[PDB]
């Protein structure tokens, strides 16, 4: 009888990064909150140098 | 027409700065005065229009629409206050601002000498439409129903506009009084064939026309009482009101061109009809109706005889006055039992004995019942037509009976009958709503004594 | 970043689009867009997350082919002409190089790609700021040079510009990305009337930027990026939902509003020169540009989405931020319909 | 506002003000550790400002008159209801870990404002930083699900990142048998019904998780339950120490003038807090949101700004 | 491409057959080779023979397409001894609509096809007719 | 498992229970009277009554009366002097110019 | 005193509201001034005296 | 089946459709610069060519 | 016109198809970008030159100076990128899909 507020179900379709998905967007995951990335660190590759006997 | 303007535009100040709960009172009590002095319109001349300025002009076809709205805006008030007794005082005060804003809207269409003003005002009347249908409806369609009314209606729009611009640079003026006697005849060209497409298609689109009604069962049934009151009753004149003025323009390729729209409308309304005899809702049912009954409009127009448009005016002004009659039943009873199901409350008659007498009332000028003004236009458009042709009268004469096959249908499954046993809520009838429904009625009962002031502008 | 440095920063921002448009020579048309994208670089490295590197190194490289064709046009304009007077070209290729360029510049498609990107990947000062201030120089040099744009190639970059804007518009719920597509729609809209009659180019480019900016200051003071956090700006401020509702049936092209400004006298000036197809399709298409403005009211303003139960404390605090000509910027974005004759001062 | 970039331009800054004697203490501990009135003592010898530990109604006492708002109007939680039935179906427990976690950010730019605006250091007691271990005993003893970790990892994750740690943390070390004695003598027969297992996981995760990745980055001093009742030695303590460790070391006038500029503005601090993840213990429904919003903006002093409210007393609103 | 819709529509309608639709087939190749040069440019194949393979059933689509439709069109005109009449190019655009069906192997999109490209092409002929113009040379 | 917090669906409201004198428009009983005086007074004594007696004495709609008078004397004009009562021809034939056929 | 801590706008700016005034009368009276010495000129040129 | 089906299906959800399938298929890039400026190449070649906007 | 005319806006546009179409390699794009300005002043030189405009002799050289304005910058948002990822591959700044 009351006057119907949408729920989850309906606020949760504009929760992704994409309206319509597709086969291509289906990795698409949605950018951060305040869009700074994790630093991803990889090795660094410090140099290894042979200061050796001769 | 500045003196009906400036008082609607101050209805704001009076909605905004009122007391906590004497909104409704002001604006009913304003509103009804406003109404009153509407009356002025009809000094109303056998040759001549009356002209006020540059601007404005009413001619005899203009003056019943006006008056129709200036009245139709306290009772639209008066039935719009209570399913929003619970609503907040900032978002009533919205509502009232939005009603007051589409009247304002529609009796600035009317009078609009120039098209491209009548053609501003005209889609202006989408907004606060489209906002109270999405914002104070109850279903979940009606987000459905805001795109529907929507994208249908600029689609024939937008086009138009461009035909009209072309006006501006081929006769030097949209002024509706020089184009009257500046009128060129239209010859017969793919050219001429698109530009009428373009100047006709929004008006079909907003009347409806069969085919292209799809959005006025979804916009009905969604909308709260006052936006079906403002849908039925005024916003599906827009269309044949823009008919009868663009009309001039478009000739004599008229001819041969009205022909498909003639034979959509005259199947749309025996298709309509047959909808409305199998209809589980009272609200679709009388949404149906109005497709039925503005198809009948479309070709009463679209044949463009005197009697034509004397019975499409008056056809008009009638549908306006039932079809807000009949949605207020509707909202009567669907506040008393909560849904929108035909066969739900049955039997009503031996609860309600004066709701069922209005109910039998308005059925019986919902079927044309002489004297009333609808068997005055729907008989003058058949005369009409006879004339046209002399086998349209059966496609007619069928569709008459199958209007007696659902009107009183739809009286007898919500009024006669044992009634309803696990329904014990039914509250005997308030006065306000005694009030709104013989608000209703009596103007229209009483235009039967003296119908000459709605029988167009060429009387 | 010291406050100084983003003061110098912002003051040769402008320094350059000043002397593109207040300069007679070719080569400082160059100097002022160079150093314009010089100084508008680190503006989307305000926060020094990786999507602005990203961003900054796709706009970068736009930038710098786009004024690399400029300046071979610019050069085969020397040769053909021996003067550097910024007037009408005398060669169609260094006309058409000159488009192309300031087609790139502007993010016209399909040179588009990079516009939704590097909206997206900068915050919404940097957005704002790129969005409306960088369309302020190519849309000058395109009316300098009125007399010598190729008329199919100006309109078909406009048409596919319109079409692609309106068909992209539909599948974003990012903010950011809305913006960039109703901007390209918009540009596809102003080049579309440029060669008829500019001075409804310069209409539509003040009414443009004036509803962006209401929408995006809008977006500053909800504090808002994505659709579900507009979605639940009606708790914290219902005015809000209010303003952006009449902002964004404004941008939809919808009278009484002033977004119905432009876009109707464009008509009035495609009908006099006796094209009438386009006008038609282009209002066609921005109906789709309607659609997902009125997705947009849908979601904020006409339905109240669920909310959380941290906003009771946010009802506690109110609002502390610059909200500068936020009111006199949506007042001129929604009631300027009556005073239509006053674009006669923009001839 | 009152500070913006034109005075850190015209010459406020933010080094200038700040002496050795400006250091942010966190006083850390268990539940009935003792710590409370702890801190208050190194209140009154180092001359810092106190801040009690950040309670549901932390918001309510700092705007406003300063009374507590009623309970359906701020944090919507009971700590005696998750005293009593911790399990409850209707994630009373997250909500109120929730609401907590978000008043404690507040406390904590209250302090990082009052630091950074007058030079004068600020105690505090079970910061943001140590948080979140109250949270891992929610998930040990199943009192909530995955789903509420993960949210309020999303949230920190999204907020913590733009503060600074503090200067000094100290933790009372006091067993759960202790504990329980002290609970059993405080009264409150709510507290009665906490269980050794909740405490006892408290502590694991204190000594485990919070105190070896926080050790990195500010300075640690482990006190013993009858070293914390005499705080001369913590002051002494405290006022001999060799700060060389933490994110404090490299900041310029820039960074904290960054830092001011985020932290003076509450909007922007409360931003990430309700980010729109629909959760069972934090979602509110349309219809109860606005009844409860309409019947708080009818609360004296809370319809308008904060002074222009005509029916507390506030005049000359004409001429504002 | 100037010069393909010059040489397609100097040849007098239902004169010569072979002649208008050859001319159609090379308009349909081109934009075919358009189109799959762009779906090759942004999405990327795995393999040059996907690639080439993707160009040649683009362009080969493209140019039955345009081949039915002037064989029809040109079929239809010479048939009715109406060649200043648009129901001809309706025809020979529900004919390409049909190819197009096939191709696809649907009837829904064939059905479509018919419909709109029978509906764009008689608008052609129409404008054509009538001298409409798409990209309107300024005067005023 | 309780997903969507939210108030209960609130039962009906009955005018007639608070009050059984309600009219309809409003809780209060003197601003109910009130409205139901105002709606019965400008809804029935004002624009029906005096509406209807303005339209029904409109002075010669359309001169709706005087086309018939003006027409009583014209008859008596052509009845008198022997013309026809009505020319076939609106203008008169000796003032307009036909192109040569 | 109601609020447990200091508005920052419980008083009225002063200089604020000075300056305000003082820039709302300033452009008044440079509007009428304007007006008068514009039309005076028109009707000058014109000679319609 | 006429006015629940079919005029149902052919004005409004035919354009639904293609809009709908337009927009999955404009939006689908992969964010690489090199593909863009390989069809800004592609733009540049079909203009010098085979559209003559050089004349 | 000449011939050396010829050649030099060939050379501009091999660079400009050896920009156009990258190589998984940021640096490859700015050595373009380099050989595109190079090629630009050298036919602005060789036009002026053989034109005797002496007072445009201004011109190429202040064109020069803007190069690095935009091409040292370009080195400064590469480093970013190379402590962003390990390498400066274009296919790494691919996040903005999204
Ligand atoms: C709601 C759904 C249905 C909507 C139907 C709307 C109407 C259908 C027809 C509209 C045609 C477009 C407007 C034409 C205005 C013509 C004015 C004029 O002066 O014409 C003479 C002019 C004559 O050209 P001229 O005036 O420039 O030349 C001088 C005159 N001659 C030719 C003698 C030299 O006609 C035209 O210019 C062409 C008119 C046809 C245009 C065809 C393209 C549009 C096709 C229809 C698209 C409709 C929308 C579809 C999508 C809807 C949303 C989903
Ligand atoms: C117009 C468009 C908008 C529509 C909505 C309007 C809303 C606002 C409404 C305002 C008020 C109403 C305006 C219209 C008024 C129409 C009435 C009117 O004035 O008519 C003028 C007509 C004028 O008649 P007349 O034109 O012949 O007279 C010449 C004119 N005068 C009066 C100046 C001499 O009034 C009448 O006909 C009244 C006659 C006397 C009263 C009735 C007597 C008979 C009653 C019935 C007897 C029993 C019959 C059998 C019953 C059996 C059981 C059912
Ligand atoms: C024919 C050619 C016509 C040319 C006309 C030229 C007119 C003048 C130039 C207009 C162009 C835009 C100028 C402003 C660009 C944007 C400035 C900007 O983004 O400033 C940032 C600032 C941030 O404020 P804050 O919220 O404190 O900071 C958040 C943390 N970053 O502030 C904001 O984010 C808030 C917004 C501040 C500026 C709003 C007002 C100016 C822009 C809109 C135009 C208003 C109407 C006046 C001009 C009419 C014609 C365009
Ligand atoms: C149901 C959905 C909702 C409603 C939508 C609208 C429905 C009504 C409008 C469409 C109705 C069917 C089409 C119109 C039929 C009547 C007019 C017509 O086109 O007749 C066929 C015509 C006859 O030839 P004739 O009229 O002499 O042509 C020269 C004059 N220009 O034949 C010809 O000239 C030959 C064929 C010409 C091309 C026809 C097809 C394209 C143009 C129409 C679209
Ligand atoms: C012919 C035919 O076989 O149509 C069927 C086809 C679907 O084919 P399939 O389902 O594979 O068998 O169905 C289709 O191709 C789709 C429908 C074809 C066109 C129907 C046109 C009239 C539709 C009703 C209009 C009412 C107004
Ligand atoms: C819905 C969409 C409706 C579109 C309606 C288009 C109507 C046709 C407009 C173009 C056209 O055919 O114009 C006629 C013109 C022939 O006349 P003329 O200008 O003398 O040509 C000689 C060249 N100077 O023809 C020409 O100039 C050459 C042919 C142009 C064809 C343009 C459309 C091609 C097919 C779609 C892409
Ligand atoms: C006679 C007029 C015929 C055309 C009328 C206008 C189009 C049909 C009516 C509007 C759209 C109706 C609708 O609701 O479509 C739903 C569909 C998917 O939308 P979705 O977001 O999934 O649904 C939200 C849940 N209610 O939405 C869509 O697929 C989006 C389609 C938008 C089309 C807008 C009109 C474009 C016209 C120009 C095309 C070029
Ligand atoms: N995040 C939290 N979750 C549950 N209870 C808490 C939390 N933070 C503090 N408390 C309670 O606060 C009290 C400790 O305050 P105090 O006795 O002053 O040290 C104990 O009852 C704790 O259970």
């Amino acid at each position: 009888a009351r006057q119907w507020q949408p729920d989850v179900e309906w606020a949760e379709q504009y929760g992704g990064a994409v309206m319509y998905p597709t086969k291509e967007t289906a990795h698409w995951k949605p950018p951060p909150w305040n869009d700074v990335d994790p630093p991803k660190d990889t090795l660094v590759s410090n140099l290894t140098l042979n200061f050796g006997p001769q | 027409m500045l003196k009906y303007i400036i008082p609607t535009m101050m209805l704001m100040p009076l909605t905004w700065l009122s007391k906590n709960s004497m909104i409704w009172i002001n604006t009913t009590l304003h509103s009804l005065l406003i109404s009153l002095t509407s009356l002025l319109l009809l000094n109303q001349f056998g040759d001549n229009s009356l002209n006020f300025s540059l601007t404005f002009f009413s001619d005899s076809l203009s003056t019943p629409l006006l008056i129709l709205t200036m009245w139709l805006l306290p009772l639209m008030l008066m039935a719009s206050q209570h399913h929003l007794s619970k609503e907040n005082l900032a978002r009533k005060k919205l509502f009232i601002s939005m009603l007051i804003l589409l009247q304002l809207f529609l009796i600035m269409t009317f009078t609009a000498t120039e098209l491209i003003f009548f053609y501003i005002m005209f889609e202006a009347t989408l907004v606060p439409t489209l906002i109270i249908i999405t914002r104070w409806g109850n279903q979940t369609e009606r987000l459905n129903a805001g795109l529907y009314f929507l994208f249908y209606t600029l689609a024939g729009s937008l086009p138009l506009l461009v035909a009209l611009i072309y006006i501006q640079n081929t006769m030097g003026s949209l002024n509706f009084l020089i184009l009257q006697y500046w009128v060129q005849p239209m010859p017969n060209s793919w050219s001429n064939t698109f530009m009428w497409l373009a100047c006709m298609m929004a008006f079909m689109v907003k009347m409806p026309l069969y085919g292209l009604h799809l959005w006025l069962p979804k916009a009905h049934v969604e909308a709260p009482i006052a936006g079906s009151m403002v849908l039925a009753a005024i916003l599906l004149k827009l269309g044949g009101y823009g008919m009868m003025r663009i009309t001039l323009l478009l000739n004599p390729i008229t001819d041969f061109m009205a022909y498909p729209f003639i034979m959509l409308s005259l199947w749309g309304m025996i298709m309509t009809s047959s909808i409305c005899l199998r209809q589980t809702d009272l609200k679709s049912l009388i949404a149906y109706s109005s497709v039925s009954h503005m198809a009948l409009v479309i070709v009463a127009i679209l044949i463009q005889t005197p009697w034509s448009y004397m019975g499409a005016t008056a056809l008009m002004i009638a549908h306006g006055l039932t079809s807000s009659m009949l949605f207020c039943l509707a909202n009567s009873n669907y506040e008393r039992v909560h849904s929108r199901t035909m066969i739900l409350a049955r039997g009503l008659q031996t609860l309600l004995p004066l709701m069922a007498a209005w109910w039998l009332l308005a059925s019986l000028t919902n079927l044309a019942l002489p004297p009333s003004i609808n068997l005055i236009g729907e008989l003058f458009v058949v005369m009409s037509t006879f004339s046209w042709s002399n086998i349209t009268i059966i496609l007619m004469g069928l569709n008459m009976v199958i209007t007696a096959l659902y009107s009183l249908y739809m009286l007898i499954t919500t009024q006669r009958g044992k009634h309803t046993h696990h329904i014990n809520n039914i509250l005997p009838s308030f006065t306000r709503e005694n009030a709104l429904m013989s608000l209703h009625m009596l103007p229209l009962l009483l235009l039967s004594l003296n119908p000459k002031i709605i029988l167009g502008p060429l009387y | 970043m010291n406050p100084i440095i983003l003061i110098i920063i912002l003051m040769t921002v402008m320094l350059g689009t000043i002397i593109v448009m207040i300069s007679t020579h070719w080569l400082l048309i160059w100097i002022g867009f160079e150093m314009n994208m010089l100084a508008i670089i680190p503006i989307m490295m305000k926060k020094h997350n990786p999507r602005a590197t990203e961003a900054s190194t796709k706009y970068f490289l736009t930038q710098s082919t786009a004024s690399m064709l400029l300046m071979m046009a610019i050069i085969i304009n020397l040769m053909f002409s021996g003067q550097w007077t910024v007037m009408k070209l005398f060669n169609p290729m260094a006309s058409m190089l000159m488009t192309m360029a300031l087609a790139m510049k502007l993010g016209m498609a399909p040179f588009h790609f990079w516009v939704p990107e590097v909206t997206q990947g900068i915050p919404l000062s940097s957005g704002l700021i790129l969005l409306t201030w960088q369309k302020l120089a190519p849309m000058s040099v395109l009316y300098q040079i009125l007399p010598s744009i190729n008329l199919d190639l100006i309109l078909t970059l406009s048409i596919l510009s319109i079409t692609i804007g309106g068909w992209g518009g539909l599948n974003q719920t990012q903010l950011r990305k809305i913006m960039a597509y109703s901007s390209i729609a918009h540009m596809g809209w102003m080049t579309a009337v440029l060669l008829y009659n500019p001075t409804m180019t310069l209409l539509n480019l003040i009414i443009y930027i004036i509803m962006t900016s209401t929408m995006f200051t809008l977006f500053m003071a909800n504090s808002t990026t994505t659709t579900l956090s507009l979605s639940h700006t009606w708790n914290k401020a219902p005015i809000m939902t209010i303003l952006v509702l009449i902002t964004l049936l404004s941008m939809g092209g919808l009278p009484p509003l002033s977004g119905f400004m432009p876009k109707w006298m464009i008509i009035q000036e495609m009908t006099k020169n006796d094209s009438i197809i386009l006008p038609t399709l282009m209002a066609i298409t921005a109906l789709l540009n309607l659609y997902f403005y009125m997705r947009l009211t849908y979601s904020t303003a006409l339905t109240m989405f669920p909310s959380t139960n941290n906003m009771k404390m946010k009802w506690q605090f109110p609002t502390t931020k610059r909200m500068t000509l936020l009111p006199t910027m949506t007042v001129l974005s929604t009631m300027l319909l009556p005073l239509t004759p006053i674009l006669s001062i923009l001839e | 506002l009152q500070y913006g970039p034109l005075a850190y331009i015209l010459g406020e800054k933010t080094t200038k003000k700040m002496t050795e004697n400006s250091k942010l203490i966190t006083v850390d501990g268990n539940i009935c550790s003792g710590k409370s009135k702890l801190a208050k003592e190194v209140a009154e010898k180092l001359g810092l400002k106190h801040f009690p530990e950040a309670g549901i109604h932390y918001a309510d006492s700092t705007t406003g008159d300063g009374k507590p708002l009623p309970v359906r109007f701020s944090g919507n939680c009971s700590l005696e209801k998750f005293y009593d039935d911790p399990k409850s179906n209707d994630g009373n427990s997250y909500r109120l870990q929730a609401w907590l976690y978000a008043s404690r950010l507040l406390q904590y730019a209250d302090a990082l404002e009052h630091l950074l605006s007058t030079g004068q250091g600020v105690v505090l007691e079970r910061s943001i930083y140590s948080d979140f271990v109250f949270l891992e005993a929610m998930y040990r003893q199943g009192f909530i699900r995955k789903q509420c970790v993960d949210h309020y990892n999303q949230v920190k994750k999204v907020t913590v990142c733009e503060y600074l740690p503090p200067h000094v943390v100290i933790y009372v070390d006091v067993p759960v048998s202790e504990v329980q004695s002290r609970i059993q003598k405080k009264g409150n027969p709510h507290e009665m019904k906490i269980t050794s297992a909740y405490l006892q996981d408290i502590e694991n995760v204190y000594k485990g998780t919070f105190l070896p990745e926080m050790s990195e980055k500010c300075e640690v001093l482990q006190y013993s339950a009858w070293e914390a009742e005499d705080a001369e030695k913590v002051v002494e303590d405290i006022q001999y120490l060799k700060y060389d460790k933490g994110p404090w070391l490299d900041q310029d006038d820039r960074k904290l003038h960054n830092l001011r500029m985020l932290v003076q503005d509450k909007l922007e601090v409360l931003n990430y807090t309700s980010i729109p993840v629909f959760l069972p213990e934090v979602t509110i429904g349309a219809h109860q949101s606005d009844r409860v919003f309409q019947e708080f903006t009818e609360l004296p002093g809370r319809k308008y700004r904060a002074g222009y409210n005509e029916d507390v007393g506030d005049k000359w609103i004409w001429l504002k | 491409a100037k010069t393909l819709l010059h040489q397609y529509w100097d040849i007098p309608e239902g004169t010569e057959c072979h002649r208008k639709t050859y001319a159609a087939t090379s308009i349909g190749g081109a934009s075919g080779l358009v189109v799959s040069a762009y779906s090759v440019a942004l999405k990327t194949p795995t393999s040059f023979l996907e690639g080439v393979a993707r160009t040649g059933r683009y362009t080969f689509t493209a140019a039955a397409i345009g081949a039915i439709f002037g064989l029809t069109s040109c079929i239809s005109a010479q048939v009715r001894e109406k060649p200043d009449d648009p129901l001809n190019y309706l025809i020979g655009g529900c004919a390409g609509g049909l190819t197009l069906g096939a191709r696809t192997r649907s009837y829904g999109i064939g059905a479509a096809a018919c419909a709109y490209m029978g509906l764009t092409a008689a608008l052609v002929k129409m404008g054509q007719l009538e001298g409409w113009k798409v990209f309107a040379e300024p005067k005023v | 498992t309780l997903r969507w917090q939210e108030d209960p669906e609130p039962e009906d409201e009955n005018l007639y229970e608070k009050n059984p004198d309600s009219h309809g428009y409003d809780k209060d009983p003197a601003v109910d009277v009130w409205n139901m005086r105002v709606v019965f007074f400008f809804g029935f004594s004002i624009v029906l009554v005096l509406g209807s007696t303005f339209v029904a004495y409109l002075p010669d709609y359309r001169m709706q009366e005087w086309a018939r008078r003006e027409a009583e004397r014209l008859v008596k004009y052509r009845e008198a002097h022997g013309l026809p009562l009505m020319e076939s021809n609106c203008f008169d034939p000796s003032k307009i110019q036909l192109p040569e056929d | 005193k109601f609020y447990i801590q200091e508005p920052p706008h419980g008083s009225p700016n002063w200089l604020k509201v000075g300056l305000t005034l003082g820039t709302s009368a300033f452009l008044w009276i440079y509007l009428i001034k304007q007006h008068n010495e514009d039309v005076l000129e028109y009707k000058r040129r014109n000679g319609l005296e | 089946l006429l006015d629940l089906i079919w005029l149902e299906t052919i004005l409004p959800k035919t354009i639904s459709l293609a809009q709908m399938k337009m927009s999955t298929t404009i939006t689908s890039q992969k964010g690489l610069i090199k593909l863009y400026f390989l069809s800004f190449l592609i733009t540049i070649l079909i203009s010098t060519t085979l559209l003559n906007f050089h004349e | 016109m000449s011939l050396v005319y010829m050649n030099i806006m060939m050379a501009f546009t091999v660079s400009l198809t050896g920009l156009l179409m990258y190589r998984s390699h940021l640096m490859s794009s700015l050595l373009c970008l380099e050989g595109m300005m190079l090629s630009l002043f050298i036919l602005a030189t060789l036009m002026i030159l053989n034109s005797h405009f002496t007072l445009a002799s201004m011109m190429p050289i202040i064109l020069l100076v803007f190069a690095a304005c935009e091409a040292a910058l370009g080195l400064s948002l590469l480093v970013m990128v190379s402590n962003t990822y390990g390498t400066d591959y274009v296919q790494n700044l691919n996040l903005l899909q999204c």
